């Protein structure tokens, strides 16, 4: 069966408190977590899927004056038409190129997808770093 | 399909047309976009591609035209094919 990140669900979360520097973290760790300013924006909405989610998320950065700051036109058009911001040089890896939102838990083992805390904003080579491989 | 086979069979204002649309994300998906940013840099040789478009170096002026009047020099500069007769 498709996994369930393909289905509508409500949107839960606190969130942490950020700095305008925290795309360049999502290779570090585990990946920067969601910011509280984001996730204020989410909480409780009905989502139809993860993507309409990921949508979301990637506008409330343009419409958030910190979060989309470091960011130039290109990438500012993309995240205010709810598209993921591209990686550095030494973070897109071939096919890879977007920031990708993953998880601390593993899916099948209960993790919590439509949950703000347990997701992650990664570069490709974390993404792929984590899930080893794929 | 119908796609290009290199820089070398565009003229720059087509060149500086597909930069424009990639700098505005004049598409509806993404994974247009990724697909179009793919197609910039394996035409041009330039190892970097991607990076030149989404994270500026300090000292270039980041716009289509200039990103294209950056890739005129590139060009030129290393002894490549450059555009086609313009």
């Amino acid at each position: 069966m498709e996994s369930k990140r393909n289905k509508p669900g409500k949107a839960t979360g606190k969130g942490k408190p950020v700095g305008d520097k925290w795309l360049d973290d999502a290779g570090k760790d585990s990946g920067a977590p969601i910011p509280d300013r984001i996730a204020d924006k989410l909480r409780d909405k009905e989502f139809k899927s993860f993507d309409d989610f990921r949508k979301a998320v990637w506008e409330e950065v343009s419409k958030d004056p910190e979060l989309s700051k470091n960011l130039n036109p290109s990438n500012k058009s993309s995240v205010s038409k709810g598209y993921s911001p591209f990686t550095p040089k030494n973070q897109q890896v071939g096919g890879r190129k977007v920031y990708e939102l993953h998880h601390d838990k593993p899916i099948s083992q209960g993790g919590e997808v439509y949950d703000m805390d347990n997701i992650r904003v990664t570069t490709p080579k974390r993404h792929i770093d984590i899930h080893r491989g794929k | 399909m119908e796609l290009k086979h290199s820089i070398s069979d565009y003229t720059e204002a087509e060149f500086l047309q597909l930069v424009t649309t990639i700098c505005n994300a004049d598409t509806s998906s993404e994974e247009e976009l990724v697909k179009l940013v793919t197609h910039f840099e394996e035409m041009t040789e330039h190892p970097s591609g991607s990076d030149l478009i989404y994270y500026p170096k300090e000292g270039d002026d980041d716009s289509p035209s200039g990103i294209v009047n950056t890739v005129k020099q590139w060009r030129a500069a290393n002894g490549k094919s450059g555009f086609k007769q313009g």
